């Protein structure tokens, strides 16, 4: 479903990380497949090659946390006219403040101990339920 | 630029913000839309310093860089008590408790 | 402006503009009053609750660098319990 | 306009001045030749506020208004003691007897 | 500059100038760069320090000068470290 | 010694009160005797007429504090040059930190109880010879 | 031109002409940009600068001058701030 | 000093009222004693009888407040060139805003209730000392 | 022949005058050399009627005889704040006193 | 308004005064400056009736002119052993003896 | 301020601010502590004598009009021997 | 010593009682003897005539109690500005609380049974010295 068009045009992009977290840049193979690229450190740009109608999505590198990429969810390289790059500007979300609070517990609490923390049963499951890049994928697909 | 403040008395928090070049007086002037007490009544204070009415934010010192959405800036508030004005009373917040041994 | 108090269980009274609370779909649903009391969120919580809530109003929709949303970890758990309940 | 200034680590109090135009980093530079410490092991603090080294002393909120002479404003100060910063701990000063009645 | 420290009786370590701090005669016996005051707690050097600053400073001033000021809970002590202080 | 002398000379003088103080202003008459005049507010200002050669002081009202004229103790109107009138601007001086605690503690306890507090001897006695204009004027004659 | 700032009691900060507020050589010994007058409140403050105004206009003119309008309720507030003035 | 030449030399004048208020001529006589005229009512003027050398000054009739006269303070009769009559334009002075305010309050507070108001006690010896004829005469002199 | 006008903001007050065939942003100039603010940052007004920048005042209705130096005619000031312009905010002066008996 | 009161748990009489604006946590405050307990453990009452921390002494019908300093009003105060709030008691004060004859 | 402590023969204990139980003179003697045991005035006098001391310190130059101190008979006699004793 | 001074200058005075007793005015004559006047009942006024110079006291007109007169013990007549009364306030005085107990106890006692009641010699002895115009002068004459 969501594919990356095989059109053999090179695109050149400023991969851009305006959030204080390390990027993951994720590419969408030709087959669907999430691969992960070189990761970026808060504050940091990458000039980087890539081709027309590519899909890119970003994530943090530690957490696999949803980020924005020019507001949006997805990337698609254009053509650089007058051969000036495309920008790529990653940011954070707006997170809602439930998603906020799980994160901060998540990197406290070790996965073999959410279970003991003194909460609802809903939240253990919602602390194990963390972000990962192909489930989301299916979300859209759907 | 915009400033984000935290106006206290007592067990009384109001949230607002406002710019860095309004005003002490106009902050007043929220309060009492608010709190339903004149400008007249009220004292301003950042931590101990009582603040003058034509004085603006910033060179009180709150700007944006310090008053922020996420972390707001702290202002006292003192009521004046039929003839004589009031201390300056901020009752804290509740203590959290300590850190499960799961988080520590 | 609009102003609504909300009430936490040690007693502290918050003042936010009510826009700001229009956030909350809970809390503009238990306010259609000026009002509202939370017999189980303490003042060390619902004093963030509020910045979220300026936090959220000031950076949404913004092409500008957003902050992170700062979380000590002391109140990570009590913070989370609330939001869960608020579903915020 | 110049700023007067605590500051403050543990039970280390250092009283200086400083322009609104100097930057943290400045700062950390007087410290460093009062303390003995380079700036990168330096972390300074306005209330719980981490100060970056570039910004200026107005822009983190210290004013010439705010921080007087008769009453300075206070700056934290952690340390490095290899690879880890400490926490900021500021231990409070004395606090002084309650008042004779003659004085009441 | 020149800076001294002034402890206090509760272990406080007050880093000042030098020059502010030989404005009282008796301090600058005690030099002649640390001295221990016992008698002298911290909040009432704290305001000592921060007289020192205020005397500079407005000293010779055609600036409006302000009230230097002090609480009355500590008045009385700071008296007597004036009085000791020559100040 | 000190004492005001008959000009005949009209001169006309803004008393400036640069001080959160109440000022009280004294003129000493032809004899060397102090006169007390009108007060004023602290940052208000008033037009008044005197003449070249008088002599003037400044005090607090409440306490008779010394206070300084021009950065000095005595202020003598001069020539109003083109009929501007001279400029008095009354300010605090810089006490010494014993004074301005004295100034505290007066302010704080009665008379009567001076002799109740926890002090030297010396202290005493320095709580009660409290702030007197004649006193001043004779230690400036000397 | 230059400008000079009067703020009244209240706050209200009023900025004027130089040129018209050398009027009052109350005002002039005052400047030697901003002066406060803690005792005159703006209701008050207000026509004194309508007055500099009227002043500077009509003074050595041929043309009919009108009178200088005071309403009676500050009639007695400014005849303090004037005598205070001499403008 | 201040008196009027005999000088029996007829000199006519137009008495023009440019100012707010009701005007009162004065004419000051031979033995320098200061004879009032009839009113004139705002805006409104007048062909007179005087002679050449003759002094004038006009006040304000409900309250002698002083009034100028040709941008000064006395008015003298002079040659009729060609039947031309001799202009006298009473105008408003610039008052100090003191006066005007001590004008305002005295038009306002009766003469007994001066020491009632609520004001330093030198202005109560201002508001007595309203505006004289006479008082001005002495001054000049 | 001239008019006579207070430029009104808040609680701040301009005392300045110009001509009948002086424009609305000519005026706008002044107050920029005074308040330091661009003609596109600011707003004048007529009460509440928007003037514009090319038309003359003599044609927004003030006129020598109404615009007097000693009644001025107002005129309204708003800003910018960063992108979006303020309401039209005007402090009322304060308020008179009830008269006294004798002047009753 | 000033409102004067005398509250009372067992044979524990303590009199005070307050603002008929102060609140009843306010009181509490004052009830732990004194007998060194905090609000937490305290429970005040009105007759029966349990007040509320957040209301007015005047909302619990505390008025200047009903709590008099002649004929103060009685605020009953009730601690927490631990876990279990105890209930209200007030001990009567002693009884007068009879009218002797010679007053009848 | 601070609070004294009053005891009456009875057992009860009454809290006082300490400026209002230095108007009397006997008691001022008692206390150079802060506390004061009487064993012969009761609790219905000592209260009312602690009333009177609220009373003093209120209306003592006040232009205000003074309203009545009340004493009911029953008491009337052993107030007066309690003041006679405490010189108030 | 105490005494009106026979000044025969008119002067108009308002007796505002704001006590709850009733109020005898005494009027001191150019010979300092006490003259009782008209009462007034608790809360009236009335408006009297009377000379400046002039002395007056005021007292319970039961008990002849001490009352305060401008928070004084005399009120002199004054000057009458623009026509103006002066204005006499009558108030209780903060009386000590063993003054006020034997007010109680003379209201509800006979004289006759004082020397009856179970208390020390002392107070009964105060109990019989009964608020007396003439001793309070003698006092004051003293002063
Ligand atoms: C190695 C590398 C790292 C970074 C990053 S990211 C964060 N820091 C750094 C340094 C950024 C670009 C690159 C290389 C130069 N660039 C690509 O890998 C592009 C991107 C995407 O567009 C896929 N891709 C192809 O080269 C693909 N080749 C083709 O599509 C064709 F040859 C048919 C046209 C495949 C992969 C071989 C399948
Ligand atoms: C009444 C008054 C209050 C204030 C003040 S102060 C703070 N707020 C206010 C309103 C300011 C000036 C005054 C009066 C108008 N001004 C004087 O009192 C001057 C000042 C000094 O210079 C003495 N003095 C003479 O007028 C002296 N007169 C003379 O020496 C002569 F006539 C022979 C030359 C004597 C005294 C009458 C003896
Ligand atoms: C009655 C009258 C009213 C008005 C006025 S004013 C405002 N509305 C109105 C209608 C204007 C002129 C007059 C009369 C016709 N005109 C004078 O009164 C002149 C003016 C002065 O110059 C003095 N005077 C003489 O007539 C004097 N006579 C002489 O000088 C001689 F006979 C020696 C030459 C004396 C007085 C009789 C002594
Ligand atoms: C009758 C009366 C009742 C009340 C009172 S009181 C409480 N409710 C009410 C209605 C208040 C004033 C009055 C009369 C009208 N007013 C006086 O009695 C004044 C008062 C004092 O000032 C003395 N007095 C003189 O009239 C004295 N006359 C003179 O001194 C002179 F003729 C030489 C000047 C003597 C006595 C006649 C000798």
């Amino acid at each position: 479903v969501l594919r990356s068009v095989n059109s053999r045009e090179p695109s050149q992009v400023i991969f851009c990380n305006r959030s204080p977290r390390v990027v993951l840049p994720v590419w969408l193979n030709f087959d669907g497949e999430p691969q992960p690229y070189p990761t970026l450190p808060p504050g940091t740009g990458r000039r980087i090659h890539s081709y027309r109608g590519h899909l890119w999505l970003f994530r943090d590198a530690g957490t696999h946390d949803g980020l924005l990429v020019n507001q949006t969810e997805l990337f698609v390289p254009s053509l650089n006219v007058d051969g000036q790059p495309i920008f790529a500007n990653i940011t954070l979300p707006v997170y809602t403040l439930k998603e906020r609070c799980l994160q901060v517990v998540r990197s406290l609490v070790k996965p073999e101990n959410y279970r003991r923390l003194d909460i609802v049963r809903s939240l253990y499951e919602d602390l194990e339920d963390h972000p990962n890049v192909q489930k989301d994928l299916e979300r859209l697909t759907q | 630029m915009d400033v984000f403040l935290m106006i206290r008395r007592h067990k009384t928090t109001i949230f607002t913000d406002a710019k860095e070049s309004s005003t002490v007086f106009e902050l007043k002037r929220i309060v009492e839309g608010i709190l339903k007490r004149p400008p007249d009544e009220q004292r301003l204070y950042k931590d101990d310093q009582l603040l003058d009415d034509g004085k603006t934010l910033g060179e009180c010192g709150f700007t944006s860089q310090t008053a922020r959405p996420q972390a707001p800036a702290t202002v006292g508030l003192a009521f004046r008590a039929d003839d004589t004005f009031e201390a300056l009373c901020i009752e804290p917040f509740s203590s959290p408790p300590e850190l499960p041994d799961v988080m520590k | 402006m609009m102003y609504v108090k909300l009430i936490s269980s040690d007693g502290h009274e918050f003042i936010v503009k009510r826009e700001h609370a229009l956030t909350s779909g809970t809390i503009k649903a238990m306010l259609s009053t000026n009002e509202v009391n939370f017999r189980e969120i303490p003042s060390h919580v619902l004093s963030k609750v509020c910045m979220y809530f300026t936090y959220k109003v000031r950076y949404t929709n913004s092409s500008t660098e957003i902050p992170e949303f700062p979380i000590a970890p002391e109140i990570a758990l009590e913070l989370l319990m609330a939001a869960n309940f608020l579903d915020c």
